[PDB]
Order: structure tokens, then C-alpha cells, then sequence
């Protein structure tokens, strides 16, 4: 089988060209390949992992919306940014999303999120937790513009994720070619599952959790990006392409820079919105990428080298460390919660070495060792606490 | 439909880390029965369900999650989670379980709390829920129902008797109203006796 698409780790188009790969799924985490659900083989974007097809009527339907089939297996589609409407690059549209959503599926399965762990995959394959719940992914939705979203109803519930046509542009940009938006949406499946266990979807709904839940959606889109030749001092956007706006759609460029991006725990006590609260969470979390991939390097291959199960490098150990905090952490939990369970999960996978890395990153964020959750009147700390460094 | 910010869930359970799960304590294993036996000991007057969704992370760290019952019904909103270490110990835990006063269980016996379709028709006014409601109820598989006859909504809605750990600390029995509206798709928790006041929404829906 081949894809024509952008390849894992590019973005947006202007970030690379697109290439044919072929088979690209892994052989562990997807054991039916993306075109199998086990019982059922496929000629189309069908399979274990999701079901994407376009939604033009905006409409609750998906099990028979359009998708292209190919006998050959070769899902081959034009594409040019160039092209209008959105529409004539449907096929293409629906296959990018595929690719992005599988692919992250299998990289997730790699870093822990296993079906017993409350993944999206229709056969569980007698691996545990509860399955018909792949991820419905409909291209260019016709129910918004300038946005995507994800549904993570309890595990057992397919995962519904609706990606939009944004009108930012001439022509417009179809949000299925930005990665690092499927990659937002499909990472509050990710967190919403994970905190407080596969069967309770109520974890990430309070304001300040709701805003980590924003917060790890885009930190995700972030660390995936990373490519050969990034430094500390590198800054990233979000949804810059699609919005076709400088700065994209955040208050600050992702940046260890303080001066690019002022944003501190005590920050929150000015914002009423879950984005704009992500926005400080994945601030910190950059942080801690860069303090770890400092320590241990980066790995710009796609899949980790795993040794006794930690990631060998920091881009990858950070990921993992991240996901292991969403499954200790209590449900709807505060930043110092979070910022704890990150530690725990450090603790719990390598006995503890990172501990100064993290901290010092959190700290230097204000979400130090005397930072006190509280509605209105947070309290920062810029304190590491003695004997970890 | 009405901003849903503002009926947002609180952010006040608890987390005791692994330093302080050490301190805290008292001066092969089941993992399910370490936690089981934990819950007991830091809650020894709740009653409570193991939930079915407990796994072992290829950390080697075991996740169970317990939700605190009262007079057979979920406290919905009263969570316990405990992370049992690759040693058979407790590492860490969470929890927001209710210790205060539980209410009688007479208004229960006595099914003295609103009709579903009450607190249906109270949720989709409130929230203006873009729904028609000239609905009825009909009984599932305890204290669950789904309607019927309702307009506008991806699959039917349906509605679950539970008790909800208010802002204010105090236990409401409230339904549980589940509308899934495709833009968003809500659990609303409206309380069953006084006022039919709206206590959260939850919504599965993110951007
Ligand atoms: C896990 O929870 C423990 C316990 O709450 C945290 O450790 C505690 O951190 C606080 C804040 O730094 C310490 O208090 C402070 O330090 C001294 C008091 O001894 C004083 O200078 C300050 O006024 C303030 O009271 C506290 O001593 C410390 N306890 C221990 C055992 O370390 C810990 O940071 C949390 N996080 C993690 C990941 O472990
Ligand atoms: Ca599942
Ligand atoms: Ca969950
Ligand atoms: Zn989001």
C-alpha cells in the first residue's frame, strides 16, 4: 500500500513536499495494518485505528460519507495549496487525515497508550479495555470554518474528530495538511482517556484542567514537529499556516526565551479561557522538552529507541513522561497536581534522574516548589527545591 | 445554546505524590487488592466501586480508579485514583471522595425527586439547548432511562439518578442529562429535588 502525503513530523506544506510511503504503519501497534480491522480488509481510509471520509453536510453521519477506494492500494491523490474549492482535493484531504491519525495512533501505542490504557481501535484484539472505538475522522466538516475539535466520550465510544476548511486565505487552507492540528485534536482523545482512567471522560473539564487539557494538545503538536537542526533558542507557532497569521493562534510563540514569551503560572489568574491557560501549560512543558533534550538529545527519527522501556533521547522521554503523568494524576487536576505527577512518572520510569531538569524548567515558569493552586490568587514560585540539582 | 464556561466542574481533588505517599503512610500482592485495602484505610466510612477499567502501564505502575457510592447510587463526581508501584506498594493517589454528612435514603425509597423528562426539559431551557423536548422516558438496564421522542440530538439522550458533590461541598441528588448535540455533547447535572438548579455540565466536545 502506498500514501502520497506529507510525511510524519512535516507540519503544514510549507514545512516540505510530499512523498510517496509506502506501508507505513507499525507492525505492533497496528497488527491488521490500517486497512484491516481484523475481520474485514479494506480498500480505503478504513481500518482499525479510524474511519475518515469528508462531511460536506456538517451532519452526525460517517459509516457511508464518501472516501476514496483503490483496488492497488495506492492512495494517490492531487494536491496543490493553489487548488479551489477545498473540494477538488477531497481524496488527498481524507488520506492526509488518515496517514496523521494512524501514524500518531501507532506512536502513541509505542510511548504506552495501549488498548488497556482506553486507546481508540474498533478490535482490541483480546489486548484489554474496551474497543468499537476508533477515531471518526471527517475531512473538511461542513458544521464550522477556522477550527477543529474532538469528542473523547469513555472508552468503548469511538473518538469524533472534525476538521475544518479555514477561510483565513486565498485559496483557502484545509486544516486535514496542518499535522499539528489533527495532532491537537487527536491528543484530547489522548488526555481525556488516560486522566482519571479510560471510563471517566469528565477528567479534563474543569477551567484550569480543561486549560492543561489545551495546553497538552498543543505541547504534542510541538514535540512532534521537532526536526534536525532545532535548537533551545528555536520558537514555534501554533495553526500558523491554516490561520494564515503571524504569530499564529497563541498570545506568544512556544519559546525558552521569557522576553518572546513572558507567560508564568501566576498569568492564569488573569484568564478565563481553557486556550489562552493552554497556552501557559504548554509554555512550561517547552521548557521541559528543551532541558531534557539538552540532557539526553533528540531523536529525529519518527519511533523512539526504547531501553529497558525509557526512550533513549529527550524529545521522546519527554512525550513519555508526559503520558505516564496523565495516567498517575487525580481527575481534573491543577497545574501543581500535573507539574507532580510529571516528577512521579520520572520517578516511576527511570528511578528518578530527571528530577532537576524538571523542576528547573517548571520553576523557571513560576511553577516552582512554594506554587499554591488557587481560583483567583495563584501563587508563583521560581524555587527548586535543595539537593535535586 | 448559553456560554458553558460558566458551568465548568471544580478543580479541587487531591493529589498526594509519591514523596508524600511515603510520609503520610502509616509508621506477590493483588495490586487491585493493595488499593482496595488503601481506600479503606485513608476513607474508612465511604462506600465505593472498584471501576472495570484497572490495567498495569508498561511503566510497571498500576492504575486503579474507585468511584464512592451512597445509598446505591455514584457519587458522580467523587473519585479515588491509586497508582500501585512495581513493589506492591501504594506510590501516589488521588482523590475528591465526599467525607462529609450522607444523606438519608428515604427520598430515594420514596421516589420523591423530579420526573427525568423534568429534568430534561430543565436542562434544555436553561442551557437553550438547540433540542425539541415534548419527550418521554422509558427505564434501562438502575435509576437510568432514555428518552424518546426528542428532536435535534445525534442519538437519544438519556438520563442517570446520581449524587453530586456541589461547590459548596454538600451532596445534591441530581440527574445526570446526557444530549450529545454533535457540537457539543454534554452530561449536565440538574438537581432532582430543590429548584432543578443546574450544579455542572461536562462536555465531551473540545477544541
Ligand atoms: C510532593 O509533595 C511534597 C510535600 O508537600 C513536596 O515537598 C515539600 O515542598 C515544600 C515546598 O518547597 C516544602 O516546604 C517548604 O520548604 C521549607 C519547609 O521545610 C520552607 O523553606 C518553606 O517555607 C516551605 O515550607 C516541604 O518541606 C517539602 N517537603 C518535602 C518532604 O520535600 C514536594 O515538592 C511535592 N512534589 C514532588 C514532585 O515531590
Ligand atoms: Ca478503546
Ligand atoms: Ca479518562
Ligand atoms: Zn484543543
Amino acid at each position: 500500500a502506498d500514501y502520497q502525503v506529507y510525511a510524519w513530523g512535516i507540519n503544514d506544506p510549507t514545512e516540505g513536499e510530499r512523498t510517496v510511503i509506502k506501508d507505513p504503519w507499525d507492525s505492533v501497534a497496528s497488527e491488521f495494518t490500517w486497512i484491516s480491522d481484523g475481520s474485514t480488509n479494506y480498500t480505503t481510509s478504513r481500518g482499525n485505528n479510524g474511519i475518515a471520509q469528508s462531511n460536506p453536510s456538517g451532519g452526525p453521519s460517517y459509516l457511508n460519507n464518501y472516501r476514496p477506494s483503490s483496488s492497488s492500494l495506492s492512495f494517490k491523490y492531487p494536491y496543490s495549496v493553489s487548488s479551489s474549492p477545498p473540494s477538488s482535493y477531497i481524496d488527498a484531504s481524507i488520506i492526509q487525515l488518515f496517514y496523521t491519525a494512524n501514524i500518531y495512533h501507532d506512536l502513541l501505542y509505542t510511548l504506552g497508550f495501549t488498548e488497556k490504557a482506553g486507546n481508540f481501535e474498533y478490535n482490541t484484539n483480546g489486548q484489554g479495555g474496551l474497543g468499537n472505538d476508533y477515531v471518526i475522522l471527517n475531512a473538511q466538516d461542513g458544521s464550522g470554518t477556522n477550527n477543529a475539535n474532538f469528542a473523547t466520550p469513555p472508552d468503548g465510544q469511538p473518538g469524533r474528530m472534525r476538521m475544518y476548511v479555514w477561510t483565513e486565505s486565498t485559496p483557502y487552507r484545509d486544516g486535514s495538511f496542518e499535522a499539528g492540528i489533527v495532532i491537537h485534536e487527536y491528543t484530547h482523545g489522548l488526555s481525556n482517556r488516560l486522566t482519571g482512567g479510560p471510563a471517566n471522560s469528565n477528567c479534563l473539564n474543569a477551567l484550569e484542567s480543561g486549560g492543561m487539557g489545551e495546553g497538552w494538545s498543543d505541547f504534542m503538536a510541538t514535540a512532534i514537529r521537532l526536526k534536525p537542526g532545532d535548537k533551545r533558542s528555536t520558537d514555534y507557532t501554533m495553526g500558523e499556516w491554516a490561520s494564515n497569521r503571524a504569530g499564529g493562534i497563541r498570545q506568544y510563540p512556544y519559546s525558552t526565551s521569557l522576553s518572546t514569551n513572558p507567560l508564568t503560572y501566576t498569568s492564569v489568574n488573569s484568564l478565563n479561557a481553557v486556550h489562552a491557560i493552554g497556552t501557559v501549560w504548554a509554555s512550561m512543558l517547552y521548557e521541559v522538552l528543551w532541558n531534557l533534550i539538552d540532557k539526553h538529545g533528540k531523536n529525529d527519527a519518527p519511533k523512539p529507541t526504547l531501553r529497558d522501556g525509557v526512550p533513549t533521547d529527550g524529545k521522546y522521554l519527554a512525550m513519555k513522561l508526559v503520558m505516564d503523568g496523565m495516567a498517575l494524576q487525580p481527575c481534573n487536576p491543577n497545574f501543581v497536581q500535573a507539574r507532580d505527577a510529571i516528577l512521579d512518572a520520572d520517578t516511576a520510569l527511570t528511578g528518578g534522574e530527571n528530577q532537576c531538569e524538571i523542576w528547573t524548567a517548571f520553576a523557571k515558569r513560576g511553577l516552582g516548589a512554594g506554587a499554591k493552586y488557587s481560583s483567583r490568587n495563584r501563587v508563583g514560585s521560581t524555587e527548586v527545591p535543595s539537593g535535586v540539582c | 445554546t448559553v456560554d458553558l464556561n460558566a458551568f465548568r466542574l471544580k478543580s479541587l481533588a487531591k493529589y498526594v505524590n509519591a514523596t508524600e505517599t511515603v510520609i503520610e503512610a502509616p509508621s506477590p500482592q493483588s495490586y487491585v487488592e493493595v488499593a482496595t485495602q488503601h481506600v479503606k484505610m485513608i476513607a474508612p466510612d465511604a462506600t465505593f466501586r472498584v471501576v472495570d477499567d484497572h490495567y498495569v502501564g508498561d511503566n510497571g505502575v498500576a492504575h486503579v480508579h474507585f468511584r464512592q457510592t451512597a445509598n446505591g447510587l455514584d457519587i458522580d463526581n467523587a473519585d479515588f485514583n491509586v497508582n500501585v508501584g512495581k513493589d506492591g506498594k501504594v506510590f501516589s493517589y488521588g482523590n475528591s471522595f465526599y467525607t462529609g454528612q450522607i444523606p438519608s435514603s428515604a427520598a430515594l425509597t420514596k421516589r420523591d425527586f423530579s420526573d427525568p423528562v423534568t429534568a430534561l426539559k430543565g436542562t434544555t431551557n436553561t442551557l437553550q439547548l438547540p433540542i425539541t423536548v415534548d419527550s418521554a422516558s422509558s427505564e434501562s438496564t438502575k435509576e437510568s432511562y432514555v428518552f424518546k421522542g426528542v428532536s435535534g440530538t445525534v442519538s437519544d439522550p438519556k438520563a442517570k439518578l446520581v449524587y453530586f458533590v456541589k461547590d459548596d461541598g454538600t451532596l445534591a441528588l441530581a440527574w445526570r442529562v446526557e444530549t450529545d448535540i454533535d457540537s457539543n455533547w454534554l452530561l449536565t447535572y440538574i438537581d432532582a429535588k430543590s429548584g432543578e438548579e443546574i450544579h455542572g455540565v461536562v462536555d465531551y466536545v473540545a477544541e
